[PDB]
């Protein structure tokens, strides 16, 4: 009884904390992504530009 | 050799176009609607071979 | 305190050099792969707190 | 040092890289919403011409 | 070249006429106002190239 | 090693001449209805009277 | 803080040399290989608990 | 009893085992063939590109 | 603020050298190189992109 | 600028003198080569994915 | 060299005057005030190079 209590009370934890991995996970990808986005976004502007020499 | 690529298509298409043409003449659709496409197939391959011709 | 206060520039001086070494792409994967690893050994402490209780 | 502040760090950054795109884009010379309503009207004229007929 | 380039995007605007109106015909508008836009689109561009030649 | 990147690999790559997706999509749509539009139509017609 | 942050610039780094420098096509290739005699291994194993079953 | 029920699941994982390398083997060989049809597209780009030589 | 000047000064002469080492069809071709060496990068951003949203 | 410049001048220069000193039927000829050396490879790499779907 | 930019603004400064007309059948007063402010810095700078002329 005391291992059954003790044994769930750890399931319920690592459902939670699989559950915050994973959207840290998919995050992850899609912060990727748009960190990529965001640089040649950037990079054209600049360069499309007519600003500097 | 561009004629040679217009005529085979041109070959090959009349094949599919008589065996359309007997499947209309016998009411057989699905067999007159699938030699047909075939041979619109080829027929356009040959026309774009008689313009680099 | 002069002192004090000079290690907390020094601190923060390093801090910020190491923080613009960073890079996004190789971090943030860097930063789940932790995660990770340390959910694989906690796993592994509830496959055996299960087969106690078998 | 802890796993999820290094990740929140990164997140921020790619988020201010983003901010930053938008901001360069409006200052390059921000047209395209411009274009787009135009566009659309176009099309739209377009759809009730081609409607008629 | 620039004779060469006008005449292939006004071609192209009259396949996507033909196709928007064929779309329209069959009961898919949202196809249709999408080809129309398309065919807007190499309209402008012909037009670029026809003030260009 | 893994597949995903892999899959990753090939997906910039191609991105050397586009692939808004909006191609194939729009593209392949016309085709289809075209094509059986027609198709279909003078078929049936012309089976009747051949008979 | 300092040479926790260190850690991580530098593993992040050195993860990004690796997979630069390697192949990955070679890599997916192998590690098809790999499972596919892992797989062979597992039919054998299987193969004896249904002899040991018999 | 228990070795056959033992068994009869190592023998499922057996199985999913199979059905998930067979599909590895399918994505890869056809992820070969995307990635030389963009390699074969890109020296097409080159050859039938800008100017150059 | 002399020094600044005297700065400007060259600064300007070393613009125009550089300036007059131009020949148009060598460097106009070379611009429309960059913009193409750009759009490159960005594609690929957007090739990401799209992955992820499918 | 002066050195951003300098690097345009530089690079519009040495594309033209490897432009000069190319021969370019030689390497029209060798992108024709090529072209057709990639065309086998993906009918190699069809020919799998049909006997893969046979 | 004056002449052409000035023969340039003028044509330009059109093309943002007529969007103004577009912009308020569009329904926003926002856009047709930066067509009108767009037409406006054309106007000024036309206006600088006819006397320079
Ligand atoms: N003058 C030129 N015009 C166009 N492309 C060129 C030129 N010189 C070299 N190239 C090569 O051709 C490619 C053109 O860039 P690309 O992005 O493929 O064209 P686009 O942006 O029109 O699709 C570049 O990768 C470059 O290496």
């Amino acid at each position: 009884a005391q291992q059954r209590t003790m044994s769930e009370n750890l399931r319920r934890n690592l459902a939670a904390l699989e559950a915050k991995i994973s959207e840290a996970k998919t995050k992850k990808n899609m912060l990727q992504a748009r960190a990529k986005a965001a640089k040649a976004n950037a990079e054209l502007q600049q360069t499309l530009g007519g600003l500097g020499t | 050799r561009t004629e040679q690529r217009l005529n085979q298509d041109t070959q090959e298409a009349k094949k599919w176009e008589d065996r359309a043409k007997l499947a209309l003449t016998n009411g057989e659709e699905n067999l007159a609607r699938e030699a047909l496409a075939r041979k619109k197939s080829l027929t356009d391959t040959a026309a774009a071979y008689q313009t680099q011709l | 305190a002069l002192f004090d206060r000079l290690g907390r520039v020094v601190r923060a001086n390093l801090n910020d050099l190491v923080s613009k070494a960073e890079d996004p792409e190789k971090v943030l994967e860097q930063a789940v792969i932790d995660m990770q690893e340390d959910l694989v050994q906690l796993r592994q402490a509830v496959a055996r707190t299960i087969a106690e209780e078998k | 040092s802890s796993a999820t502040s290094a990740f929140e760090r990164m997140e921020n950054k790619v988020l201010d890289m983003e901010a930053t795109s938008q901001a360069a884009g409006e200052l390059a010379g921000f047209g395209i919403e411009n274009q787009f309503a135009q566009l659309e009207a176009s099309s739209g004229v377009e759809d009730e011409l081609a409607a008629l007929k």
